[PDB]
Parts: structure tokens; sequence; C-alpha cells
RNA sequence: AAAUAAGAAAUUA
């Protein structure tokens, strides 16, 4: 059949355990599949929802010194009209969890290309044309 | 390329019809250097002055053993005809030699006496396919 | 006239579909609109073309008035009826284009171009140095030299 | 040699060091060609001091010793062949397949551009670019400038 | 991209077939060469028709006034000459002077092959009548 | 009333530039007017002495 | 001509049809390949770009 | 136009427009004459302030964002028009 | 081949 071979790469001082299991696999009928996400610290317990359980001075500390966090969500969503940020779509459904707590013949081909807010930004191997969100082609005269 | 007449049908592609800037085309195959006109016959794929110098190649340069085939931008001279020398220029398939000397090529060169694309073919350079081609555009009989 | 070889005829309906391109352009229009004047006749079909087309240039950019849905279809036939209309106001100025043109020309000892009719001189059409050695339609045998439709003086 | 413990993968990479080899001789050779042709090609006298039988017998003189040297490099560059430094690839000078300023290939233009190795910037694809000489007038006007800021601002002397 | 297929190698006595009729269509081109030099200088030394368009002005007028008086008197002998060729009629006509800037403004002349008639043409299938044996291009009769 | 005189704002008072009636009009001056050889011979002037230029000046 | 967008203030080619690289006249004003970019070209482009800056064995 | 809208009398004014843009031996088509129409507008709402509340209704300060299409080889006529296709 | 500084207007899944 003519089966293609390849073969493993072992954990190298810039290409560590985690790494090589999760961006390379030695059979190939599983290559060019799609995008697998993780969760690092912050949207780990964002999306695992681990409820916190009491302990120790540093707890009550922090029970005790916690303020309004219906207010502290707020604030944050609001602050997002600040000079040096944009205003979120994440911020504000943070605040809402928190209060509600109780052409068109080419838009396949044109998928990237409004303003879009992005996540992972292209980059050059995966996309050929596109010139990033920031452009303006046809630009009108401003004063 | 589809068939390999030479090494280079290995290494180049063809590309499809592609155009290429003007009076540049990488292989310069000269199908049009004996076209006739009377009017035009100084002038036409010949020197641009009649007070040039013959080329390079109507002389010899260095001490030589002898050559196959004289170059085919060397001009046809009255010696040519008059010595009775082997004239021979390469053509294809192999050689064409002028044999029969007339003044009517003198102040020529042989480019333009030599036919680069001749209305014969050979029925055995030609693939059954390639033959069936040239059929239809009514070049063979069949 | 300058321009004289045998040349292609375009159905009027896509000549006025060229709109400010062609048909409308003021340019043109005017020089049209000077034949007359000159020949003292008034240019009615041109200036309703010139109304309409002055119109259609107005409003190209609008999208259409939001059509609510009708068993009747009178509305649809209503926009159809005016539509047409205006369709044959203008043909009827593309004809007396053609027509003027062609009899001035036959006052200005002018040659049209090849294949040409005009009323008084040439009833077949005129022609003469066709790429072609007969004349196309009578399939007749063209003169050399060219066919002289005026007397000689100047 | 006959493919015997070949040190590039490709052997035709050989090929572009001749090429520099035929730049070099043209440098050897330009000059001592070039005026080889105008003393022969000249019909008006050459001089006050040389004219008349003396010019006529002179340019022939020139043209025979021109005629002469074996291996001096007249051929025009457009007839040379452009091939890359790295994958040997070929392309016709003044095409799409050729692109000139890192004188490589089409195809390795794309692979190295593509897997960061040029650093270039990419431009919307259809346009004239960022360039405001190439957005005036396009190709011709750019060449144009760049004549003019190569001789034409120096009042030679 | 496949790898190229061989090409069949040349053919068996076809080196003398094509050094044959490479000499022989050398050899029939001196005739053709000949042949189409006469017809060149016979076209070249023969008569042609009128250059000029007579259907536009300065040349519609009868032929008894306005420019052809001025060629029957001034220039009759020079037009003959030089054979009615279109190129030194035009020149001469820019010569002299005494039409001076219409020559090439306000008057037609007729187009290229038109004007390449022998005098005496009847018929605008003349044209295509002339031999086409012969490779003086278009300047032959 | 020159236009710049006009009161516009219906519901202001503003005060009257100082320029208002003020200037004149020369056609010497404005709007600019010129010949064609003129501004030519200007365009290609101010382009070939853009390298003359004594730096180092007294 | 400042009409032209394409305006340099100077003589960019001369028009004269027939004029070719062929004449003496040309050949007399023309900037020879000695140190141009062809030069450039000729030493630094070639198969491995380290071998322009020194003997590999040297190196090695 | 301009001076229309603004109810002015054009007589009062005079004017001198400058071409900052590419440069051609004819600019009369009716692109150019809608960016002059506009150069002037936004002149005279320089001079007359209130004189912008009509302009701006009427568009004429109002900015259309137009252009050719960028050249490119792909298309035959450097623009907008696809190669021939034919079924394999 | 085209609804893109051009100018086109009414029969969705």
């Amino acid at each position: 059949a003519k089966r293609r071979v390849i073969v493993p790469i072992h954990p190298t001082p810039n290409f560590p355990a985690h790494f090589i299991k999760s961006a390379f696999t030695t059979d190939p009928l599983k290559e060019k599949q799609k995008a697998r996400f993780s969760s690092g610290g912050e949207a780990m317990r964002e999306v695992q929802d681990i409820p916190k359980n009491l302990e120790g001075e540093r707890s009550r500390r922090d029970l005790a010194s916690r303020g309004d966090t219906e207010f502290q969500a707020l604030v944050e969503f609001i602050e997002g009209a600040s000079y040096d940020q944009l205003i979120s779509g994440r911020r504000f459904k943070k605040v809402y969890d928190v209060l509600s707590e109780n052409g068109h013949v080419m838009t396949p081909h044109t998928t990237l290309h409004g303003r879009r807010i992005f996540w992972i930004p292209p980059t050059w191997n995966r996309a050929g044309r596109f010139l990033g969100p920031h452009v303006t082609l046809y630009p009108g005269m401003t004063p | 390329l589809k068939i390999a007449k030479s090494a280079f049908g290995f290494y180049l592609a063809r590309r499809g019809q592609r155009k290429y800037p003007f009076l540049r085309r990488p292989h310069i195959k000269n199908t049009h250097s004996m076209n006739p006109s009377a009017p035009y016959f100084w002038s036409f794929m010949t020197a641009k002055s009649q007070m040039a110098f013959l080329p390079e190649e109507n002389y010899i340069t260095g001490d030589w053993t002898g050559k196959f085939f004289v170059s085919k931008r060397q001009v046809y001279t009255l010696q040519h005809a008059t010595s009775g020398a082997k004239v021979r220029v390469k053509s294809f398939p192999s050689i064409f030699e002028f044999n029969s000397p007339s003044r009517w090529n003198i102040g020529k060169e042989m480019n333009t006496l030599t036919k680069p694309r001749m209305d014969l073919i050979d029925e055995q350079m030609l693939t059954k396919k390639q033959r069936l081609d040239y059929v239809r555009a009514g070049l063979l009989p069949k | 006239n300058t321009f004289l070889t045998s040349s292609v005829a375009t159905p009027p309906i896509s000549v006025i579909r060229t709109g400010p391109k062609w048909w409308a352009d003021p340019e043109r229009m005017v020089r049209q609109k000077l034949m007359y004047f000159t020949l003292g006749v008034d240019q009615l079909p041109l200036r309703r073309t010139a109304v309409i087309q002055r119109d259609l240039q107005r409003f190209h950019m609008c999208k259409p008035p939001p059509r609510v849905g009708d068993s009747t279809g009178y509305k649809r036939s209503r926009a159809a009826q005016l539509n047409t209309w205006y369709r044959r106001i203008q043909y009827q100025e593309y004809h007396m284009q053609h027509l003027f043109t062609r009899h001035v020309w036959g006052l200005l000892r002018v040659y049209p171009g090849n294949t040409t009719k005009i009323q008084g001189k040439a009833d077949d059409g005129y022609v003469g140095y066709d790429s072609v050695p007969f004349h196309r339609y009578n399939r007749a045998p063209l003169p050399f030299p060219a066919r002289e439709l005026y007397e000689r003086r100047k | 040699m006959r493919h015997i413990g070949q040190d590039v993968p490709k052997r035709h990479t050989h090929f572009v060091l001749e090429s520099r080899l035929m730049y070099e001789k043209s440098f050897r050779d330009c000059w001592l060609h070039s005026v080889c042709r105008a003393i022969s090609q000249l019909d008006e006298p050459l001089s006050k001091t040389v004219v008349g039988t003396h010019q006529k017998m002179l340019q022939r003189k020139v043209t025979c010793f021109q005629y002469n040297q074996y291996g001096l490099f007249k051929t025009p560059y457009y007839r040379l062949a452009n091939v890359d430094r790295y994958h040997a690839v070929q392309g016709v000078a003044g095409t799409r397949e050729w692109v000139p300023y890192v004188n490589v290939s089409y195809w390795t233009m794309n692979k190295m551009v593509r897997g960061g190795n040029l650093l270039v910037h990419r431009v919307h694809y259809t346009g004239w670019g960022t360039d405001s000489h190439l957005k005036k007038g396009g190709w011709e006007h750019r060449w144009n400038k760049v004549l003019q800021r190569n001789v034409l601002q120096y009042s030679r002397i | 991209w496949a790898k190229p297929k061989k090409r069949p190698k040349v053919g068996q006595g076809f080196h003398e077939k094509a050094q044959k009729w490479r000499e022989e269509y050398l050899l029939d081109r001196h005739r053709a060469l000949a042949d189409s030099l006469r017809a060149y200088v016979e076209f070249s030394t023969s008569k042609r028709v009128e250059p000029w368009d007579a259907r536009f002005k300065p040349f519609d007028r009868i032929e008894k006034d306005g420019v052809y008086v001025l060629m029957r008197y001034m220039m009759e002998e020079k037009l003959q000459l030089c054979n009615y060729h279109h190129r030194p009629v035009k020149r001469l006509f820019c010569n002299i002077g005494l039409m001076g800037p219409q020559i090439t403004t306000k008057a037609r002349w007729k187009p290229y092959r038109f004007a390449t008639n022998p005098a005496g043409t009847s018929k605008a299938e003349r044209m295509y009548q002339r031999d086409k044996t012969v490779y003086t291009h278009g300047h032959n009769d | 009333l020159s236009p710049l005189e006009v009161q516009r704002d219906v519901g202001r008072l503003e005060p009257i530039p100082s320029y208002a009636g003020k200037i004149n009009a020369d056609r010497s001056v404005f709007p600019f007017q010129w010949k064609t050889e003129d501004w030519y011979e200007y365009e290609v002037a101010k382009v070939r002495n853009r390298r003359f230029v004594f730096e180092n000046t007294e | 001509s400042p009409e032209f967008k394409t305006f340099t203030g100077y003589p960019m080619r001369d028009m004269r049809p027939g004029y070719g690289q062929n004449l003496p006249d040309y050949i007399m004003k023309k900037r020879l390949p000695n140190n141009t970019h062809y030069e450039l070209f000729a030493r630094r482009d070639i198969p491995n770009e380290d071998n322009a800056m020194y003997g590999k064995y040297l190196y090695d | 136009m301009p001076f229309d809208e603004a109810n002015l009398d054009y007589r009062d004014f005079d004017a001198h427009i400058v071409s900052e843009g590419h440069a051609m031996p004819s600019i009369a088509n009716e692109i150019a004459a809608f960016a002059l129409r506009m150069a002037v507008a936004n002149a005279l709402v320089k001079l007359i302030p209130l004189t912008r509340i009509p302009l701006k209704k009427s568009g004429l300060l109002s900015v259309d964002r137009r252009r050719e299409r960028g050249q490119f080889p792909g298309y035959l006529d450097g623009k907008k028009v696809k190669r021939r296709f034919a079924k394999r």
C-alpha cells in the first residue's frame, strides 16, 4: 500500500514531553484533522468550575477583604471604555453571570475580513492573502 | 515537458501557453528565418547596415584541426560557391549541405537558406497518437 | 464622414441601455440638439429623452420602492407599462437621430459608412472600398473606384 | 563525479557557480569588446589626426583583433540563464517567475516567504503597494525614478 | 508533472530525404526569388490608379477646375514620372505648395491596397486577382 | 452687505471679522492665473535645482 | 511636462525610434557593467552562502 | 452647486483650485468634477461657518470612497475580467 | 467574462 512511516521524536532541551505528545503523532491517518484546545491556570478555573473549599487564615482574610464582586465586575466591564482597552464581550459576560447568579456570494471566503476580534491571530503559513483586521483598503478623507 | 526531444525535456516545464516579455522567449527558434521577400531581400534577417563587416564566423580565428559544420549566421560568399569545398550547417535531423552552389545565395546568411520547418514529416518519429493529430490538421494523408 | 468601414448594427434597446455612458452622454445629446435646431425643427423627442434620462441618472444609486404582494399584479403591470412607454419614447428618438443624420448627410455630399442607406441617393446600402469585393447584401460586384453619389463640383 | 559522494542534494546547483564566472568574464571583456565595436562601426572620421585611409585601415585592424580573441565574452545579459542559488530552479527574468532583488525563482520566493526566512511585508495582492512612486506610474515610473537618482541628479564634469 | 516519455528514433534514410528536400526547396526558392524580383520591379516601373479619394475635397471638384487645373498645368509631368505611386504622388503634392497644409488634413487618399491597383482597374475584384506565387508583399501586380 | 458681514446665525450676533469688506481685488494678486510657458519653465527649474545649495554660508 | 503624472523634470528617454545598443554613439555614452549590481550578484549570490565569507575547511 | 446650496452669489468670491493628485492633461470628466465640487464646498464652510448646515444636508461635504480595482495580472484586462475556462 | 468609480432593478431556502 506504500504505507507512510514516521519516526518518533524524543524529548529535547526545547521540545518537552507534553509538547511532543500534543503537537506530534506517529500515526499518519490522524494528520490534518483539526485544532485541539486546552486550558491553563485561569481559563481552567473558569471552565472546571472548582468551588473553593474554605481554608485557613488566607481564605478568611479573603472572605473579609472581598468587597462587592457584583460591583467590581461592573467596573471592569466599564473600564473597557478607557483609552488603552477595548470593550469586551467576555468582561460583559462575567458581569452578566454575577448579576443573574440567582459579499454574500463570498462570505465563506471573507470569514476573516471584517473588524474581527481574534483569539489566535492568523499567520502566514495558514493565511495566504489576508492583511489583518485593522486594515482599511478604501479610506475616506477625514479632517 | 510531455515528450523529451533532448535532455531538457526532463528539466523544463511548459507552463501551458505562457506569455513572455516582447522579443525574449527563452529559446531562440527561428522559424521565420527563411521567409521570402523580394523587396526586403537585403534588409530582412540580415545586417542592419551594408557597411558592417561579416561576422566572426566567416573567418578562421585560431589554429584549427577542422570543423564539422560551420555556424548558421555565417554569410554565403562567392568563394562558398566557387571553391567547391564542403559547406555544412547544423539543421535537424542532422546536417544540411550546400552541394549545389548558386550565386543567388551570395550575401545572405545560411539561416536564410535553410528551411527550419520542412513541409516534409517523418512518420517514424511520430507516435500513432501524434500521427492522428497530424491527420486532423490535414498534413499527413489518411 | 471619416468613418467609412462596414459596421455591426446593435438592436435599439441595447443602445438605449447604455444610459449615461453613450445614449444619454450629455456631450452627444447636445450635438444632436444642434443638428435639429440648425434645421429649424423643434427637438421634442430629444427633450423627452433628456428628461427621462436626466432623472434616471439622478436616482440611479437608490433602492426601488418596497413592494407589497398582490394577487392582482396591478403594481407590477403598471410599472411595466410605464417602463415600455419610456422605452418607446426613446425608440422614437433613436429613429429620429438616424433619420435626420442620414438626410443631412445627403445634403452635405457626405458618404456614409459602408452598407448604409441615404434615402434619395443610395437606396440599397452605399458601399465603396470594402474589405470584401462585392456589395455584402446585394451580392453584386463593386466597381473601382468607389461609387459616387454626388455630381462633381464642390 | 559520476555521482560518487556528491555533497549537495541537487547537482545542478553547480551551474549557478558557472554562471557567476560568466559575469566575471564579462567584467573582464566588456570595455574591450565595446571599444572594438565602436571603433569598428564608425563611419564619420575618427578624429582630426586619424582620417581617410589610415582610419579605414585601423578599423579593419581592430575588428581583426577583436575576432582573434578566443573566449572573449560577448553574450548579451538577457540571454544568460537565471538559476536559483538554493534549489536551482530557473525562471525567465522580467516574468513573474523570477524575483529580482533576492534573485531567486518564484518557487523559492514562495517557500522562503511563507516559512519565515526572508523578511518582507505583506501588502494587498491587488494594488500597486505602499510605495509612492509605484503608486503613481507603475513599474515604468519607478524604473525611471531609479534612473533619476543614479544618474541625473549629478551634473557631470 | 509526469516523467517525459522518450522520443522515438529519427528514421532510416530520413537524413537523405531531409537533405534532398531542403536542397531543392532552396533551388526552387531561387526561381521564386528571381520571379518576385522581376514582379516587384515591373510594378515599380508600371503605372497605377490615382491615389486620391475623389469622394472628398479638394478632389471631387470637376476635372476642369481647382486641384485638377493645378495638376494639368503645373504638376503633370512629375505625376507621370512617378507613375502615380501613392507615396511620391503625395510628396509631390506637398512640394507643389499651392495646396499647402491640406494634403494630409482635408484631403482623403485611398487605402493602401486599393491605391496599389494597376491603372485601368475597373472592378474591385482586381485586388484578389494578382499573382500569389510571388513574394512581393502586395507590391506586385 | 458683503457676504461676510451678513449675520447668519438666527440665535446669535457675532463680531464682524476684521477682513470683511477690506481686502481688495487685484487679478495680479489673486485668484492665481498664469501663462503655461512660464509654468513649465518654473516647474522644470525647480526640479533641476534641488542640489544647488551652498550649505556653508557666512 | 508637469501636465502628466509622470513628470520627472528630466528627459528620461530620448525619442528616437531606431536607437540601439548596436550604435557607436550609444556605446560612447554607456555605463559599463564593472562594479554595478552585476558584480555584486556575481560575488554574493552563490550556492552555499557561507562559502562567500570563508573557506569551509579553514573555518571547520 | 455649493454657492447655490449656501444661498450665495458666486460672484462675491474668488477661487483658485490646485491639483495635488495624479496630473493629467485633461481633468474634464465627472469624477474629477465631483472632487472639485467637494474642495470648493469645504473651503466655503471654513469661510462662512454657518453655511455648513445646508451644505452638509445636501451631501456636498460627504466623501464617497470608491476606487478602480487595483491592477492584477490574473485578470485579462488587468482589472475585472477572469481568463477563459474550458471543461477539462 | 462581469453587479468592486461607476451608471443594469423585481419570480429565496
